[PDB]
RNA sequence: ACCCCUAUACCUUCUGAUGAAUUAACUAGAAAUAACUUUGCAAGGAGAGCCAAAGCUAAGACCCCCGAAACCAGACGAAGCCUGGUGAUAGCUGGUUGUCCAAGAUAGACAACUUUAAAUUUGCCCACAGAACCAAAUCCCCUU
RNA sequence: UACAUGCUAAGACUUCACCAGUCAAAGCGAACAGUUACCCUAGGG
């Protein structure tokens, strides 16, 4: 048993650095404020919350199996994956009265 | 109290009465490793070898001089830190004296003649601008031993020794006028302590003009260990004398 | 088939790294990175 | 181990744990990492930052060792230039 | 009294054959480091040494019985036998003696479960939503 | 395939423990040995 799987649910709180999921290949895919590994392990960047969500999948360029694979596709067809997302919870920053020069 | 006046209509407290108190007596109830799979390393290779400090910092002097157990009138040794009971060392357990501390630095209000065998900048500080003096002494082992406690020193019958110089290491450092160091130039003192009392915002007072200068001024020399006493005397306490040698090479070899 | 050998600084010496090379190919020396003067310098092989 | 001794009756301490643990004075075990300097030449440079580091014992393992040390190791030591001198009390915990 | 009804001796070991005629006597848990409780005194405690970032001193309370082959040394007889080392050692059984109350049984590769005491704050049950391309359900989980 | 496969450092994962293992923001710096029918003893089937 490798021990792989979700490691943080959907609506669970998150710090930065917490790790979202382990995987051998990628079932989930970075979304916002997600980082992945050399393991494609996805990674939070911000603190909040972890939501799953459906996106249209554009692939890189430069990936040019999935590049050919975008276009052997129909025009009837679009490209969808599983992203995982971290919705930032508190502000960046506050602005503080320091002196009264 | 209340307590005796109900003693006093109770039946006389015998030894037919007496019972623990309880809670004070538990009934008697009858009816490769870890630690070996992990590297070595020399977190305790010369422990025995390292000297210690016992830290006294400025509040605990403070704290002494404000009740009366360390007097300030009088130069501050070792021995009336141990005598006040401000500090605690002990020369086995590789204690080598008493480290000055900066903690309460501020708030120190004291004019003393302190001796010390480490001290740091900032107590030195303190201790400097209220008109004091401080100086980092040496000790050996058997010196330090006979400091701290020296009336069973006086029971032992042997002529008092010279105390060592420090070692290769400590010298250096005892040497210095920075840490007022007792083997250094007096010469270099007024430097340091106006480099002191410029860093830390004091004017330095000039100690010559109050009348405990004398006091202040007392240091003594290496290679003595009290303060009136000079070594090779025995102290002969049951008649209250001190015997002194006359002989050439005896008194040639205690004032070396 | 391979050999691990070794590669001595030749600036901010007394640094060295060990890498892997072929049994057949011609001497190795590299441009590597140093912290002992914190630059890149060559380091060429001196033991297997 | 031995909890008396066959010369004073005394317990006596595991030189093991002493070459091998530092004590902080607050109960913390502090040790080394297996093959820190064992075979370097293949592991990722993350690997032997992980490696080169000192790092803490469990609960169990610290009262374990507190059990094979005597008390002469778990005794306050005011050295001079101690790297570890802040380590030796806790500071903030909340239990 | 019996007749009626009810009632698979006990102990040990198995997941649920062993021993014991009977009576009397004899016959089997030994260690205060830390911690805890109760005192003393308290930035100090302690009748030197030791400890001390509330500690230190003192007390209390934890660690069984029987049962090899061997090996060694020195004798005594003609390898054996004896004494000593020797309460040898290792395995594996068996036995471990008054009462009451409270808590108190099934994962595994030390851990799990279990006891006491202490500090604090959520624990369990769970609804929507939510977890992959190549059936049962499970994970997560506010309400209640 | 590569020579920063450098230095440091939040926060987390993990084969039910442990030991080991992973991932990583920000920052600095840079790119861009057999045998015993002589066997012996404690047990088990």
């Amino acid at each position: 048993g490798r021990r792989q799987g979700i490691k943080k649910m959907e609506g669970h709180y998150v710090h930065a650095g917490n790790i979202i999921a382990t995987q051998r290949h990628f079932r989930w895919h970075p979304g916002a404020h997600v980082g992945v590994g050399k393991n494609k392990c996805l990674y939070a960047l911000e603190e909040g919350i972890v939501r799953y969500t459906k996106e249209v999948y554009v692939p890189h360029p430069r990936n040019t199996e999935a590049v050919d694979l975008i276009t052997r596709l129909p025009k009837g067809a679009v490209l969808y994956k599983t992203f995982v997302h971290v919705v930032p919870a508190k502000p960046e920053g506050t602005f503080k009265l320091v002196a009264m020069l | 109290a209340r307590a005796l006046d109900l003693l006093r209509g109770l039946p006389r407290v015998s030894l037919a009465n007496l019972k623990p108190n309880p809670g004070s007596k538990k009934p008697e109830r009858r009816p490769t490793p870890f630690y070996i799979r992990i590297p070595k390393y020399g977190f305790n290779e010369g422990h025995s070898f390292r000297r210690q400090y016992k830290p006294l910092s400025l509040n605990r002097l403070q704290y002494l001089i404000d009740l009366g157990r360390v007097d300030p009138s009088q130069p501050i040794d070792l021995t009336q830190l141990v005598n006040g009971r401000g500090v605690t060392i002990q020369p086995l357990k590789r204690d080598y004296g008493v480290q000055l501390v900066e903690e309460g630095a501020d708030t120190f209000t004291a004019k003393v003649n302190i001796e010390v065998q480490l001290a740091s900048e900032l107590a030195i500080a303190a201790i400097e601008k209220n008109g004091g003096v401080v100086t980092t002494a040496f000790y050996d082992p058997r010196s330090l031993d006979i400091v701290c406690k020296p009336v069973p020193f006086f029971l032992r019958g042997q002529p008092i020794p010279k105390r060592m110089l420090p070692p290769e290491e400590l010298v250096p450092y005892y040497t210095d006028a920075k840490n007022r160091g007792y083997l250094a130039d007096p010469a270099k003192f007024p430097e340091a302590r106006l480099e002191l009392a410029r860093k830390y915002g004091y004017i330095l007072p000039d100690i010559t003009k109050d009348e405990l200068f004398k006091m202040l001024c007392t240091r003594k020399d290496p290679r003595q260990i009290f303060f009136g006493l000079a070594p090779g005397w025995v102290v002969n306490m049951a008649d209250k004398k001190i015997l002194k040698p006359t002989d050439e090479n005896l008194l040639k070899y205690y004032t070396s | 088939k391979n050999i691990l050998v070794r590669m001595v600084s030749e600036a901010g010496t007394g640094f060295c790294f060990n890498t892997k090379r072929n049994r057949l190919r011609e001497k190795l020396t590299l441009l590597h990175y140093d912290p002992v003067v914190k630059q890149r310098v060559l380091f060429v092989e001196k033991k297997k | 181990l031995t909890y008396f001794s066959a010369r004073k009756g005394k317990r006596k301490t595991v030189k093991a744990v002493i070459d091998r643990f530092l004590r902080l004075h607050c109960g913390l075990w502090v040790r080394r990492k297996a093959g820190y300097k064992k075979k370097l030449w293949k592991k990722t440079p993350a690997r032997k930052k992980r490696l080169r580091e000192f790092v803490f014992c469990n609960k169990t393992q610290s009262k374990l060792l507190d059990k094979m040390t005597t008390s002469f190791w778990k005794r306050r030591n005011w050295y001079v230039d101690d790297p570890y001198q802040k380590y030796h009390d806790r500071t903030n915990l909340k239990v």
